[PDB]
RNA sequence: AGGGGAUCGAAGAUGAUCAGAUACCGUCGUAGUCUUAACCAUAAACUAUGCCGACUAGGGAUCGGGUGGUGUUUUUCUUAUGACCCACUCGGCACCUUACGAGAAAUCAAAGUCUUUGGGUUCUGGGGGGAGUAUGGUCGCAAGGCUGAAACUUAAAGGAAUU
């Protein structure tokens, strides 16, 4: 079972979009789970940590588990989703889903002159969540993952080879630390280069070409 | 306890031990 | 708010700025020129004041200081520079 | 700008600020009083002799309960009295 | 780029006049408005006509891009409008939401009144802005009719305007309506008011 | 964390203000974590009128109400005056219907 | 940018808001593309052909972004006299 | 403390929306009809929704409701308007302000003018 | 930020962009020169001197008509005070505040405005020892301040 | 006190950019911070601007192109040793890459790239990137 | 150390209340509360926000000054003034919205312009107790203040929110 709301979900099943390099250029909502999983049949999903969640009551508590959730490939488009359900598989499914939603991409970059294959990101940049900055800062050819385990499974799942991180504040709120990265992540593509000077076309949307095969009929 | 309290109760054996001290001399 | 082309803006907008606060600062206070109903000689007078100004030799008294722009002796005609 | 003079002719403030501020810190504070030598039953050693003065069951914190075997014991050294607890399933049946 | 026969006609300025769209405006300012041809004595701002009949063809221009006719969607909460923009819809592709606007509708997927655009037309900022607000998460361009003491916060083209109410709201939907369709739709020449009214529109039985 | 911005108020550019005195507690009390009510009631009561109206002297009488700012010190105000209590979204409120 | 011999790497080229040049970001979930049709002669608004514009997020969020955009359409010649140079 | 459960009335809602023809204002017609297209596994249940419709029947002839107007209720509203004949001219030729006049001069050809003057 | 209170101040003088004469506001330099003059000879100190030229005869500023400072111009034709109108007049103001503390014992407010009153001296005493305008090792208080005035 | 002045500038500028202003007014304006503004250029961060030659002071109006970033000063003037320089620069810019660390020196006020093929360093301003 | 000693009122009485009350409430009542000489230097001395400086976002208000109004209004003719009124404008005391920034959060136009970390400068802090103690200096007529430890000792003590 498929079934589309949403016009960009229509579109994609009429497969009239390729990549979501597309969708990213446009900055295109996408609600609809299953457009990425069409798009990236390459996604390595990692589950974090599920800690119990508590809720006090005149009775008892309420134990949710809140459920962390990267989702990635080699590519450099990661996810995250964080869910608190009841249910523990449930969860995590929700997770996931919410993660694919999520999905964005990362200016893979040169360490330091261009050789072969970018495995490292452009600049050094950061994040920060509640009180937790992630720094993350382009480490040379081969020099590994250097990261806490978390931030470096999140690395690991981006595509990136190469990264040296400044994780600052409480990092052990697990959770927290993994949003920051993400934000850090979201911001490579914010950084002006001058590699980033030249004038670019601004295409019409795919909402704004493939119109008519577009909403319900 | 009440931190003022607490100072007060200091300052009335500093000044016991002062008046030892006098005695003492 | 994002593009104010700077450097040449509107006469009135000068006007209503702090007289300090502009590009080029210029003063906002200018001289009167003032005749007196005695002789007809016109004085170069500064629009304020703070001294009771007499005439080129007469004992007239052209201006009272107040705080700012100097209040004119009853009825006494002024040019402008 | 916060604090610290980001002068550069500022050195020696800087300096003699970072000495007080120092002493705040206890380990570095420790070093320096030399707490070590004055006081802290052991000569600032790693391990001491001492003799099996008297045997004594201290009775243990909360939570837990028990009680202890340990022995007050007078070090060599310094002459000092303190009580060194014994590992594992009594052993003072090894220690007298 | 410029039709040149597109300058404001007297006819239709005399409209605007009488909607009195300019010569509303209450006393008070929003810091982001330069579409203020002096002040009058006692409580009124006035509107650089020319400049807002502008605006209104540019935003028509901006109606005229998007190809699917019921994708363009226009918004109304406050009564003093209701009617005239349903009229816009009847006249225009154009789905309306007039009333109770759904908060989350263009977010959550799952309502009953999933509408997702691509062009989003506002009566009132100071009313409406709970729909302006949800246009930001989804991306939707808001062109509104701006009472020039109501805020900017996401608005691309806002159509400068009198919100008092009355003949303004309804007048400026008209007109909006009229350019609409002389860009791509029936109604073909430059001249001729046709049997497209102003008066279609309006505030009619309370 | 401070309750209120503004806390009991009205010290500002103020140094240290003069106390006034409590009505009912008679507590000193800084003028402005205060809580003054004016109570201009009539110097008789509404069943009092009607029989001072039915025997008394001169053309109906003008009747004059007595003039009293009470100052009910903040404590004392929470035996039912103004004051109340509020919510954390209430207590922006300026003004009293 | 580009691997050494030519061969461009780095995808998802990022649009660039018109009125700041500031980087429309991937999520984000506040900017816009706005399009205004080319224009002619006696109904006639020509289909296919825009003048196209993205307003980044972050200016709209601001609330000045109507100035901006009428600014950009002053440049582009699609409109005359509606915003000046001087405020 | 006869208030129709929200059940009941989503019911009515429905079938109102759905067969807005053949619900002939009584209750009798009404019920039978409701029996037949709407699947009531009750009896009682059944003739509540019925009443329920009856009732937003009634409503229905004096005036529109709100969630009460699908279609064919529409169209009885839609085309039942429309005044027209007075427009925006009338009461002598246009009425103006010295402020307008002067954005007359700026930018429009040649306008009539009835200027007042406008003071505290 | 303002020398001595919390207050931020900016009242001020501005002056014109021309360096140059205001063209049509005539007379000459010499003329000018002889006014400065003969306001000196009378007693008044330059400040006083140049509101004097400004308002009733043709004056800007006399840097702008005559081409030299109105002190410059003092110093010139020597008949410029021995200690510096500023500085003089602080010096006054103080002479004055320790007549009223004199009087009145209890006045605690005005002895902090005098303890203020007398660190600005101090201030432009030792600005005027660095420029050498007071000669080297005087310093100026409380004694010999009075004999100093007049 | 306006204590430094190319601070100022620097500051003020950042501020522009932060909000998304297309030209900003710097108030007291040196040789120093025209130098400086002329660097920026070069390399292409600054787009044309404007010094108004007051009567008195200084006054600098920018136009911004979008293209910057951060500008920022280092707060003492550090005098820096040609082998320093690459330490800075690993600090104080986002790539070994590109951007530029903006080094007064004897040649006058050039980038840090210049600086090295001119081969002569000495104390740092700013910083570009 | 003098005066003045009305009121209130540490102590004391003294009545109740209470299992008990030299606590809360009642009634007296020195010291003190005024004040002249002196001292003492502390306070939740709080905006719990070091001082300078620059910049970024609006908004009305309000106090202080200052121009711009054929503006109203007082009439003793034209008036000239004041008091308003409208538009500004510096300076302040604050406040209301937004955050596009912060911040842990509460919140904040500053607590902003800080991992994209660098305007100038003081001072203070380093888990909690021990302890603002002990000792030593000192400055006090004393009460005390400024400075101010460690031994021990414990896995928390804290904040700000939520259920
Ligand atoms: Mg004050
Ligand atoms: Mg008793
Ligand atoms: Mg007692
Ligand atoms: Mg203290
Ligand atoms: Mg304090
Ligand atoms: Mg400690
Ligand atoms: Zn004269
Ligand atoms: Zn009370």
């Amino acid at each position: 079972g498929w079934v589309p709301v949403t016009k960009l979900g229509r579109l994609v099943k009429a497969g009239k979009i390729s990549s979501i390099e597309e969708i990213f250029l446009h900055s295109l909502p996408v609600k609809e789970f299953q457009i990425i999983d069409q798009l990236l049949p390459n996604l390595k999903d990692e589950v974090m940590n599920i800690k119990p969640v508590q809720k006090q009551t005149r009775a008892g508590q309420r134990t949710r588990f809140k459920a962390v959730v990267v989702v990635g490939d080699s590519n450099g488009h990661v996810g995250l989703g964080i869910k608190t359900a009841k249910e523990v598989a449930g969860a995590i499914r929700a997770g996931i889903i919410i993660a694919k939603l999520s999905v964005i991409p990362i200016r893979r970059g040169y360490w330091g002159t261009n050789l072969g294959q970018p495995h490292s990101l452009a600049t050094k940049t950061s994040g920060k969540c509640g009180s937790v900055s992630v720094r993350l800062i382009p480490a040379p050819r081969g020099s590994g993952i250097v990261a806490s385990p978390a931030v470096k499974k999140l690395m690991q799942l981006a595509g990136v080879e190469d990264v040296y991180t400044s994780s600052t504040g409480s990092t052990r709120t697990l959770e927290n630390t993994l949003k920051a990265a993400f934000v850090a992540i979201g911001n490579t593509y914010g950084f002006l280069t001058p590699n980033l000077w030249e004038v670019q076309a601004l295409t019409p949307s795919p909402m704004d070409v493939y119109a008519d095969y577009a909403t319900a009929s | 306890m009440r931190a003022k309290w607490r100072k007060k109760r200091t300052r009335r054996l500093k000044r016991k031990r002062r008046k030892v001290r006098a005695r003492s001399k | 708010v994002l593009v104010q082309d700077l450097l040449h803006p509107t006469a009135a907008s000068e006007a209503r700025k702090h007289k300090l606060k502009t590009l080029v600062q210029s003063p906002r206070s200018h001289f009167l020129d003032v005749k007196c109903p005695g002789c007809l000689n016109i004085t170069t007078v500064f629009s304020h004041a703070q001294t009771a100004v007499t005439c080129e030799s007469c004992s007239t008294v052209l201006c009272t200081p107040t705080g700012g722009k100097a209040k004119l002796s009853e009825g006494t005609s002024f040019r402008r520079k | 700008g916060k604090g610290k003079p980001r002068g550069l002719n500022s050195a020696r403030k800087l300096r003699v600020h970072r000495r007080n501020n120092r002493w705040a810190e206890t380990t570095y504070k420790k070093r320096l009083l030399g707490t070590a030598f004055k006081s802290s039953p052991f000569g600032g050693s790693s391990h001491a002799k001492g003799i099996v003065l008297e045997k004594i069951g201290i009775e243990s914190k909360q939570p837990n309960s028990a009680i202890r075997k340990c022995v007050r014991v007078q070090l060599i050294k310094n002459g000092k009295k303190v009580t060194a607890f014994v590992p594992n399933d009594g052993c003072l049946n090894f220690v007298d | 780029s410029l039709p040149s026969t597109f300058d404001l006609t007297s006819e239709d300025a005399q409209l605007l006049l009488a909607a009195r769209v300019h010569l509303g405006a209450k006393n008070v300012q929003v810091h982001q408005e330069p579409y203020v041809y002096k002040a009058r004595p006692d409580g009124v701002n006035v509107i650089n006509v020319g400049k807002t009949w502008e605006k209104i063809v540019l935003a028509a221009r901006i109606i005229a891009a998007i190809p699917n006719p019921e994708d363009v969607v226009a918004i109304s909460s406050r009564t003093y409008g209701q009617r005239a923009v349903l009229k816009y819809a009847a006249h225009t592709g154009a789905t309306p939401i007039a009333g109770r606007f759904t908060p989350g509708s263009f977010t959550n997927y799952i309502t009953r009144s999933f509408k997702e655009p691509r062009l989003v037309i506002v009566t009132d900022p100071r009313s409406d802005a709970q729909a302006i607000k949800e246009s930001s998460y989804v991306n939707i361009p808001v062109i509104a009719l701006t009472d020039l003491d109501s805020p900017s916060e996401y608005v691309d083209v806002a159509i400068p305007c009198n919100n008092r109410g009355k003949h303004s709201i309804g007048l400026i939907w008209y007109l909006l309506a009229r350019e609409v369709l002389r860009l791509r739709g029936a109604l073909p020449d430059r001249t001729q008011p046709w049997a497209i009214m102003p008066d279609l529109y309006f505030y009619r039985n309370p | 964390p401070k309750k209120r911005a503004s806390n009991g108020r009205n010290k500002k550019g103020r140094g240290h203000v003069k106390p006034v005195r409590c009505v009912n507690c008679s507590r000193s009390v800084p003028k402005d974590k205060a809580i003054k009510r004016m109570a201009i009631r009539n110097i008789v009561e509404a069943a009092a009128i009607r029989d001072l109206s039915e025997a008394s002297v001169y053309a109906e009488y003008a009747l004059p109400k007595t003039y009293n700012k009470l100052h009910y010190c903040i404590s004392c105000a929470i035996h039912a005056r103004i004051v109340r209590v509020r919510s954390r979204t209430d207590r922006r409120i300026r003004a009293p219907p | 940018m580009e691997n050494d011999k030519g061969q461009l790497v780095e995808l998802y080229v990022p649009r660039k808001c018109s009125a700041t040049n500031r980087i429309i970001k991937a999520k984000d979930h506040s900017s816009v593309q706005i399009n205004i049709a080319q224009v002619d002669e006696e109904g006639r608004a020509i289909p296919g052909e825009y003048v196209t514009y993205a307003l980044s997020g972050y200016i709209r969020a601001r609330g000045e972004a109507d100035d901006s955009l009428n600014r950009l359409a002053q440049q582009d010649g699609l409109l005359k006299n509606v915003w000046s140079y001087s405020r | 403390g006869r208030v129709r459960t929200k059940t009941v009335k989503r019911a009515s809602k429905a079938l109102i929306e759905k067969y807005y023809p053949k619900l002939t204002m009584d209750f009798q017609t009404n019920k039978r009809l409701c029996d037949e297209i709407a699947t009531i596994q009750s009896k009682r249940l059944r003739n509540k929704i019925a009443g329920y419709t009856t009732h937003l029947m009634k409503r229905i002839q004096k005036g529109p409701v709100r969630g009460i107007s699908f279609k064919l209720q529409e169209e009885e509203r839609e085309r039942k308007d429309q005044y027209v004949p007075d427009v925006s001219h009338s009461n002598d030729v246009l009425n103006v302000d010295t402020q307008t006049a002067e954005l007359v001069n700026s930018l429009g050809l040649k306008l009539p003018l009835s200027v007042s003057s406008v003071s505290a | 930020g303002r020398m001595h209170s919390k207050g931020k101040g900016m009242s001020s003088s501005a002056i014109p962009y021309s360096r140059n004469a205001p063209a049509w506001f005539k007379g000459s330099s010499d003329g000018v020169v002889e006014q400065i003059i003969k306001y000196a000879r009378k007693g008044l100190t330059p400040s006083q001197i140049g509101v004097l030229l400004r308002d009733a005869h043709g004056v800007t500023q006399a840097k702008v008509i005559t081409g030299n400072k109105i002190l410059r111009i003092l110093k010139s034709n020597g008949l410029a005070p021995e200690i510096p109108e500023d500085l003089y007049f602080l010096i006054k103001k103080a002479v004055s505040v320790r007549k009223h503390l004199e009087r009145n014992r209890k006045d605690k407010d005005a002895k902090f405005r005098l303890i203020l009153i007398e660190s600005r001296i101090h201030r432009l005493a030792r600005y005027y020892r660095t420029v050498s305008v007071l000669p080297p090792n005087w310093k100026y208080e409380s004694a010999t301040a009075s004999a100093l005035v007049n | 006190t306006r204590t430094s002045v190319l601070a100022d500038a620097l500051n003020a500028i950042n501020n522009a950019e932060k909000t998304g202003k297309r030209q900003v007014l710097i108030r007291p304006s040196s040789k120093v911070i025209i130098k400086f503004l002329q660097v920026m250029q070069k390399h292409g961060y600054i787009g044309e601007f404007e010094y108004i030659d007051d009567h008195r002071s200084g006054k600098i109006v920018v136009q911004l192109n979008g293209r910057l970033n951060k500008c920022g000063v280092i707060s003492p003037r550090f005098n820096v040793k040609i082998a320093d320089v690459e330490k800075w620069t690993a600090n104080l810019l986002p790539a070994r890459q590109f951007g530029y660390v903006i080094l007064t020196t004897s040649a006058g006020i050039m980038d840090h790239e210049e600086a090295h093929r001119k081969h002569v360093s000495g104390k740092i301003l700013g910083f570009v990137y």
